């Protein structure tokens, strides 16, 4: 048919809109990919952020909470450096950094009641503690000359929003909750040593973990989902001991 | 979003004809000749960079292919850049002065039918100008490394000449 | 920065035996060569050893023949010298080093000052 | 506080689940960003896709439907070609392309009731026509030598899925419906001349 | 591909006048020079005019002084010749072109075969 | 996903010491010498390219 | 998410014996039949 059409697939029902006000500890570790370039081994084609997954668990009013998250970046600036054009010369065709323009995303999920009830939502607000992300050092393994080394990089995460992605594949739902954080740079500036670009504000992808297992953030988690729960009616007349 | 590189890159010692409105800055790697400009018609210029504290000597350089001689000297503790000038195939090698520095940099440009070049002593250095007909059709050839800058930013071109190659912190 | 660490020094009986070591940290130490030099009063520093990308090729100086011997451990990134039974002129500070000459272009100082403390 | 806590903001209410099965005409135009490189004018630092917005309307059983969409790409391959290293040489530091690996997204929305009722959802399915996207020709304005010109390029869009993104900021929900299309390449191959 | 287009041909009264046009498409035509050459039986092609990046400087050949005149438009990207009142030897095919010699490296051919049909 | 370049680049006529396990291929632009190798100790070598149909000179 | 049936209980209280027979495969076993009453109990059956 080529025509407008609506059918009812059921009749009315009953739903409440309950409020779940829990608290949350999201911990996540960045991911970086470094790749060579066909040659003597002085041109690095890519050093860029990459999707990094990580699982963990913790305690929250006793009930052990297992959590599984994956972090990535968006709006990433892409800088490039060319210390020289010879085969012997050193170069980075593209290295990723994060600035005020950039956002950082962390998908998170949990098998608790409050998170499992996030299928329908009227409003989802939350406040988080801002934290500092610092960049470690990376020795550019170079088969001649003095190794360049990258250093520094410091930013701060501020809360920007929460999102619910929902993929559909033949009536079944594959959902994912995501936290979007805005960035605000901070001293000390990062710099690739023995190189032109020095005293730049940002955070490169070379060594974002800084030797830390994870970057942690705490906060409160307010959910206003629409439960299917009854109101003790719609239940047979001999509903009793 | 991509950012510009901090400078346009150490290109390689080539021969070509840079279009106008572009500073060509050069740093020296060896001794002796750094570059030469010409038009092969009524203008032949070259430079030689000499280490400080050198005696007056008639040295031999592979200039213009056919190796030619000329005098060079320096007393100051800063490097010296002696230009050699000629306006005809039959002419004496008018040894013209000069540019001195410790940055180890030189700079040329084309504008308004006039070739401009850095001259003097850092930090006091400046630019001077030379005139020539059909200047647009000149050629340059280099022997050490060199960058390119657009004309619009003399404010940092001259500062590069004062102290170029922004710091390489170890 | 680049660092050279070394060990095995002190008083030694002539006719004795010990093991000198010079490990390196901050650079590749596979495409470089390595030397040893005894430094001393005004006779001046002297060449001792030569290993350069291990072609099964080595060289020794006059006074060090036999009773010095060399090894170039790429696994640990070090030079391992076994030392025995030589003249008392060996009293000196032993130095490990390498100067590299490959035409790196401008834009970045790939240059060492390549001397460990000895 | 470090403790659980619940309340109820409002008592129960009725909700019907219903099927809306309309036909849709999504149209969109890609976006390309081109930027110079500091130099003589022979090196192009970036030629990459960019988010391209576009608004329009059409007819659907008479009811004029106003539609507003923005297209973008993800999983984009990036080729770095270096013709020559001299300042005079022509170069492209990075040019984007789409392949079997890549996906192309198109965010779409509409103000008709059929779309306004998409806040909650229990299911969503759709089927779209397969279409071919062809490439134009671009004259690289090069101030010496023959101008290199790019040509060709052809892909086909197959349906991959739908998604609903829902930003939250203080009681007001910013929603967006996003169609994901998979790519299958097709002749003629593109070529920078 | 690169395209040169031209126009202005037909019978010409000696002592008369007309206009000749040669526009170019596929290249920049600001960093190039442009000339004209008349081709005929075995006298052979020869130089006529010279314009190169407008220094307010040009040149003319022997049999074209005054009665030729040249114009180079970067905007329209063309050469415009105004022609008057010359000897019958001008019966010929006129060609516009420029050979470019600047050291393009390998990896891409920036090279023309720079000749309009005339 | 980043793709390798099809060729490693037309680099410039410089002097250096290429490490092992690497073919160096060279295309000639002028006449005469194309390249020379040497250890400067017990091995010197050079080449010259010459156009076809050149007389013994 | 995994649905979970749980809970629910009754209590069997005996009320009356009668005769009966199991129609077992090999033979018909004459037998006693115990008719137990029921009594719903505390744990509230749910479909969690």
């Amino acid at each position: 048919a080529q025509v407008d059409e609506d059918i009812i697939v059921s009749k009315t029902s009953l739903w409440k809109e309950m409020q779940y006000n829990r608290d949350i500890i999201i911990r996540f570790k960045f991911g970086n990919s470094i790749v060579k370039m066909g040659g003597l081994g002085y041109k690095w084609s890519e050093i860029s952020y990459k999707a990094a997954n990580y699982q963990y668990n913790y305690l929250r009013d006793g009930e052990q909470v297992t959590a599984h998250t994956t972090c990535s970046v968006n709006g990433v600036n892409n800088f490039s450096y060319n210390g020289g054009f010879l085969p012997t010369d050193f170069g980075i065709s593209r290295y990723e950094v994060i600035k005020e323009n950039s956002y950082v995303y962390v998908d998170y999920w949990d098998d608790s009641k409050a998170f499992r009830n996030i299928v329908y939502v009227r409003s989802l607000a939350a406040n988080l503690n801002s934290v500092r992300c610092t960049g470690g050092s990376y020795h550019f393994s170079l088969p001649v000359g003095a190794w360049p080394v990258i250093n520094g990089g410091a930013v701060s995460l501020h809360f920007a929003g929460v999102t619910l992605s929902t993929q559909f594949t033949d009536f079944v739902s594959l959902n994912s909750l995501r936290f979007r954080f805005s960035l605000t740079v901070d001293e000390p500036p990062f710099s690739i040593l023995r190189t032109r670009t020095v005293n730049l504000y940002g955070l490169p992808a070379a060594n974002p973990n800084n030797g830390n297992e994870y970057y942690e953030i705490s906060g409160r988690f307010s959910l206003i989902s629409l439960v299917p729960t009854n109101d003790d009616y719609q239940t047979p007349i001999m509903n009793s001991v | 979003t991509t950012v510009e590189p901090i400078l346009d890159g150490p290109y390689q010692p080539t021969t070509f004809t840079p279009p106008n409105d572009y500073w060509i800055l050069i740093n020296s790697n060896t001794n002796g000749v750094v570059y030469e400009s010409t038009n092969n018609s009524d203008f032949w210029t070259a430079v030689v960079a000499i280490e400080p504290h050198v005696t007056p000597v008639d040295r031999q350089y592979m200039i213009f292919g056919e190796s030619k001689q000329f005098n060079v000297s320096n007393d100051s503790n800063k490097w010296k850049f002696l230009e050699m000038f000629r306006s005809s195939s039959q002419n004496e090698f008018y040894n013209r002065r000069t540019l001195t520095s410790d940055t180890r940099l030189v700079g040329i440009l084309k504008y308004g039918g006039r070739v401009w070049t850095f001259h003097g002593e850092t930090p006091r250095a400046t630019t001077d100008s030379s005139s020539t007909a059909n200047l647009n059709n000149i050629s340059i050839t280099i022997h050490s490394e060199f960058y390119i800058i657009p004309r619009s930013q003399e404010s940092k071109c001259n500062e590069y000449i004062n102290n170029g190659l922004p710091p390489i912190q170890n | 920065e680049v660092q050279l660490v070394e060990s095995g020094g002190g008083p030694v009986q002539p006719g004795g035996s010990l093991k000198l070591s010079c490990a390196a940290s901050g650079f590749t130490f596979s495409n470089y060569e390595m030397y040893w030099v005894r430094q001393a009063p005004g006779k001046g520093l002297e060449w001792v050893s030569y290993i350069s990308t291990s072609p099964a090729i080595t060289y020794y100086a006059d006074s060090v023949r036999g009773r010095f011997t060399i090894s170039r451990d790429n696994a640990k990134s070090s030079l391992y010298l076994h030392m025995n039974s030589l003249r008392a002129e060996d009293t000196a500070v032993y130095y490990c080093a390498t100067i590299s000459h490959q035409q790196f272009s401008s834009g970045w100082n790939a240059w060492f000052d390549p001397w460990g403390q000895g």
